[PDB]
């Protein structure tokens, strides 16, 4: 059997994450407006798409691991990360040593938000990567 | 007009040759070799880079190309190599061959027969 | 997006290489396709080479990814090793979406490689047979005495639906037992063609002589 084509909402499976409004965070862990995405298995049967493990991976930021860090560089954001959350509006963990299993669906749904890390949140540049495993039966 | 993010990997100093279409960096990879589609071989290949279309050419010894039947006495310039020379194939030997078919770790060659161990 | 022609890889010990097929269907997209074996623990492991290890796909297409063994005959020949192949799938981006704060996700597709020992007597699809059952007052154990690991699915102890569990060959694991589940037990087990077995009825672990 084969595995199943993944594919997100868009083509090359990037998010728009908006620009960055300093004014919007006030705190350290407040959020931006979430930004969802969807994970989809496609052209496989339910017995490869059920129980599938999935995780989390990226570089994590400095100020808080369990987020998405955006780098640093000229031009670049500082004391925000992007939040990674689950179809139960969970934070979902990244990096975690070599688990979760989804099932009944083929697609997966979460959403990303940005982080502030930091009270004082600057403005600018603000990419992100993260990779899924998909972990086969 | 390619864009791959480095931030994906890390040697990704071949991420530009990704971006120029190319399929396959330089390397030492496991190919089945073909002659005039005849089967020759499967054994590691290197392959440099060079000025082919794909970016890369690989590395052939000229006991390398006798031992696939090449008659190197017909080859001029061949015998003015060293032993471990990558030969030129398709400047030295005329209207010669080579293409690495990524997909199928496949090196296709074509030698005319002139050159080739007849009669 | 990207595929792999297998949910599994059964590696037979002596061959020099065995292949796994990576497809793309999508004739406006170029992925950088990035391979790699891990042991049983998800740690690399370079003693099985894939190669080529890093290359680019565009459009429809197929690309083989070849399986070499460099284990030097370290493995146990009685019993199946496991290990883990890795394919990351990392696609381009747009130039446009470079003026764009974005988000860009890779994934890595990771299926079971099955060294395999020659000359194993138990046909592949007799093992399932051959599991047996330990129950304790909140747990179920599953021992496999075959030499292959056993994908165990559709686990129900009565009507309660358990843990799939991965059991090792010539050894055990545990799934966790809730206090309602039932008294008879059945399974399936994902074979080696990804595809499940028939349904069985668990039989449970005996004393020397007895029923």
């Amino acid at each position: 059997a084969e595995t199943c084509r993944i594919e997100a909402g868009d083509k090359q499976m990037t998010v728009n994450m908006g620009q960055i409004s300093s004014n919007r965070f006030h705190a350290v862990g407040e959020d931006s407006a979430p930004v969802p995405f969807v994970i989809h298995l496609r052209e496989c049967s339910t017995v490869v798409s059920e129980r599938v493990g999935v995780a989390f991976h990226g570089v994590a930021d400095g100020k808080n691991p369990d987020v998405l860090s955006v780098g640093e560089g000229p031009g670049i954001a500082t004391n925000i990360g992007v939040a990674l959350f689950d179809d139960e509006g969970n934070l979902v963990p990244i990096n975690r040593p070599p688990k979760r299993l989804y099932s009944g669906s083929t697609s997966l749904h979460f959403i990303a938000k940005y982080r502030a890390t930091g009270r004082r949140v600057t403005g600018g540049i603000a990419n992100a990567q993260a990779w899924f495993s998909l972990t086969y039966q | 007009d390619l864009y791959f993010n480095p931030r994906f990997l890390a040697a990704v100093a071949d991420l530009s040759r990704f971006e120029n279409g190319q399929e396959l960096p330089p390397g030492t990879y496991r190919v089945d070799i073909y002659l005039n589609n005849g089967y020759m071989a499967t054994r590691d290949v290197t392959f440099n880079t060079g000025d082919s279309e794909q970016g890369i050419v690989p590395c052939l010894t000229r006991a390398q190309l006798a031992s696939m039947g090449l008659n190197t006495a017909s080859v001029a310039g061949m015998n003015l190599l060293a032993d471990d020379a990558c030969v030129p194939l398709t400047t030295m030997v005329q209207d010669a061959t080579a293409h690495l078919d990524v997909g199928q770790q496949r090196l296709n060659l074509t030698i005319p027969q002139a050159f080739m161990s007849n009669r | 997006g990207v595929a792999l022609g297998a949910t599994r890889v059964i590696y037979p010990a002596g061959q020099k290489q065995e292949q796994l097929a990576v497809t793309n269907n999508d004739e406006n997209s170029t992925y950088l396709i990035q391979s790699w074996v891990e042991n049983a623990d998800g740690v690399k492991d370079g003693r099985f080479i894939v190669t080529p290890p890093l290359f680019a796909m565009k459009g429809k297409k197929e690309n083989t990814l070849r399986i070499l063994d460099a284990t030097n005959n370290q493995l146990p020949q009685d019993r199946e090793s496991l290990f883990w192949m890795n394919v990351k799938a990392i696609p381009s981006m747009d130039k446009s979406k470079l003026t764009e704060n974005t988000l860009q996700l890779a994934i890595i597709s990771r299926i079971k490689l099955y060294y395999r020992p020659a000359k194993l007597a138990l046909p592949p699809d007799q093992a399932a047979e051959k599991l047996r059952f330990r129950r304790s007052a909140n747990s179920l154990t599953l021992i496999n005495p075959t030499p292959y690991y056993l994908t165990v699915t559709e686990l129900n102890a009565g009507t309660r639906v358990l843990e799939n569990a991965l059991v090792p060959p010539m050894g055990e694991s545990t799934v966790k037992l809730p206090s309602d589940a039932g008294s008879n037990i059945t399974y399936r087990t994902i074979n080696d063609y990804g595809a499940l077995t028939p349904k069985m009825t668990g039989v449970m672990e005996h004393h020397h002589h007895h029923h």
